[PDB]
């Protein structure tokens, strides 16, 4: 597979700027993967020191927002249940 | 264990309170005089499995304890003028369950804690505050008149 990043400009509605950029290319197979190697498979995987792995997860995941507001409180129960209830690294 | 520790802190048996807590934990714990680390140390034992229901835990009422026990903690060292002893414990109170009301004050307090000290911009923002997370805006206008006597800006004392 061949990699391609293109960019249009928004703020010109000429489309004056239509840049690309051949950023490279990725060779994939079997073999590769047949000794792990580009696979991500959890908990081995926990202590997590290749960054690239954590940003596959920022991307291949799927992402749900919120907001939360209590209102006759303030709010800091999230820091116990995020380290504790669901022990965070 | 909860509960006897919310008479006792009702009733100021903090002496045995502490002493229960040594108990509790391992006696090692028995120079630890201070209640605010005992508390702590304190774990609530269980996820408190499938059991007849109740309407509070240990957890619930540890963390009001917590609050409660800093704030007592707080006010004490501040009227018995020691606004350094103070600051740890009102922000101790902020910090862990504290429901808006109990901030106010929290807030008022450390407007005084630091008027006291000589900080009166310090003292300003915590009073600006509990102005607007306020419901209860009393005596915060009371700690700024009490500030601007101190600074002497007689206008803004008296409209306070």
């Amino acid at each position: 597979c061949t990699v391609l990043l293109q960019i249009m400009e928004r703020e010109s509605g000429n489309c004056p700027k239509d840049r690309y950029v051949v950023c490279g290319r990725v060779f994939l197979s079997l073999e590769d993967l047949s000794t792990g190697k580009y696979l991500l498979t959890f908990p081995k995987k926990k202590p997590i020191e290749h960054m690239e792995d954590l940003f596959a997860l920022l991307a291949a995941f799927h992402k749900s927002c919120f907001q939360i507001t209590s209102p006759g409180y303030a709010l800091n129960s999230m820091k116990v249940w995020l380290l504790e209830h669901m022990k965070c690294e | 264990v909860g509960l006897q520790a919310a008479l006792w802190l009702s009733a100021d048996r903090l002496g045995d309170l502490a002493l229960l807590l040594e108990t509790l934990n391992g006696s090692q714990s028995g120079a630890s005089k201070d209640l605010l680390l005992l508390l702590k140390t304190w774990s609530p034992p269980a996820e408190e499995l499938d059991a007849p229901l109740t309407l509070q835990d240990a957890q619930g009422l540890k963390d009001v304890l917590l609050t409660a026990f800093a704030y007592r903690q707080g006010l004490q060292e501040l009227i018995t003028g020691n606004p350094d002893k103070a600051l740890s414990s009102l922000h101790e109170a902020a910090s862990g369950l504290c429901p808006r009301p109990v901030l106010v004050q929290v807030y008022t307090a450390l407007g005084s804690c630091h008027r006291k000290m000589g900080n009166p911009q310090r003292a300003l923002l915590y009073l600006v505050a509990a102005l607007k997370e306020g419901s209860a805006w009393g005596p915060p206008l009371l700690e700024a008149s009490r500030l601007y006597q101190q600074l002497g800006d007689t206008t803004a004392e008296l409209e306070s």
